[PDB]
């Protein structure tokens, strides 16, 4: 079988070739937004108790971080409006819902690693991004 | 319980500080249409006596005050619930001014107009405020 962790010279598994590949154009996100689920999925259906997107690779940056770095803005996006509805897949939701009344709903972000992580958080990935980082501003 | 005297015995029951009833927290809890418990707990209460209480008990608290059972009925969509609510001598003319039901940006609360007929109305639910006009006796 394939190895969901897909460490490689540079230490980039599929969710970091996954950042690396994308454009920010729309049939490319549209794709790769996607792709990150079924992978996500996958690895909390075939190899439980391992969160895929903590992992790093050599120069040590998340495929959060590797999106807020390299400009990926769709992807970041994905990322961090993360919502799936499903159980045994549902803990890596990133935008939960903490209550829903009527029209009203208090959707409940997770702050893992846009602020204090021990490295390469996505506001200071993003703030202290270098200068050609496409869509740094957005 | 229909052993017991009753009349005391589910009046400790019900949440400390909450005024959660059997029936209140059913309908919070249920699913798609239905929780299975709800004419139950309603047919304990027409062989056992003090219904009235039951299905007019809203919460204590001054953040929930007044939410009674049929509030929670209209807004999660069961016009079917409703009816027997109303035919089971269930209060229209319930007042929940908490503070979830005021104007406060803090705790967005969501204010609909302190009357289900009102909660009905800002809900998109023109079947069930026509339902409250002609429902029976009350």
């Amino acid at each position: 079988t394939a190895d969901i962790s897909a460490r490689d010279s540079v230490g980039n598994t599929v969710l970091h070739a996954l950042v690396e590949v994308a454009d920010n154009t729309a049939d490319n996100t549209k794709f790769v937004t996607s792709m990150y689920n079924e992978i996500l999925m996958l690895g909390a259906k075939l190899h439980p108790t391992l969160k895929l997107e903590e992992l790093t690779n050599k120069k040590g940056m998340t495929p959060l971080a590797l999106a807020a770095g390299t400009g990926k803005i769709g992807v970041l996006a994905y990322i961090l409006q993360r919502e799936i509805q499903e159980p045994e897949c549902r803990h890596l939701s990133r935008k939960f819902t903490e209550w829903a009344y009527g029209p009203v709903h208090s959707s409940l972000y997770d702050l893992s690693c846009i602020d204090t992580c021990e490295k390469n958080s996505v506001l200071e990935v993003i703030a202290y991004s270098s200068s050609e980082t496409p869509n740094r501003h957005d | 319980l229909q052993k017991s005297k009753k009349h005391l015995t589910d009046n400790e029951f019900k949440d400390p500080e909450t005024g959660k009833t059997c029936l209140l927290k059913a309908m919070l809890n249920l699913h798609d249409g239905q929780n299975t418990t709800i004419p139950l707990l309603l047919e304990i209460a027409r062989q056992t006596d003090s219904l009235k209480e039951l299905v007019n008990a809203s919460y204590t608290d001054s953040y929930y005050k007044g939410q009674t059972a049929l509030h929670i009925a209209i807004e999660r969509r069961n016009m079917a619930l409703v009816t027997l609510l109303v035919e089971n001598g269930a209060d229209v003319q319930a007042a929940a001014h908490g503070d979830f039901f005021k104007k406060t940006k803090g705790r967005p609360g969501f204010y609909f107009g302190e009357l289900p007929l009102s909660l009905a109305a800002c809900t998109n639910q023109l079947g069930i405020v026509k339902f409250l006009l002609q429902n029976s006796w009350q």
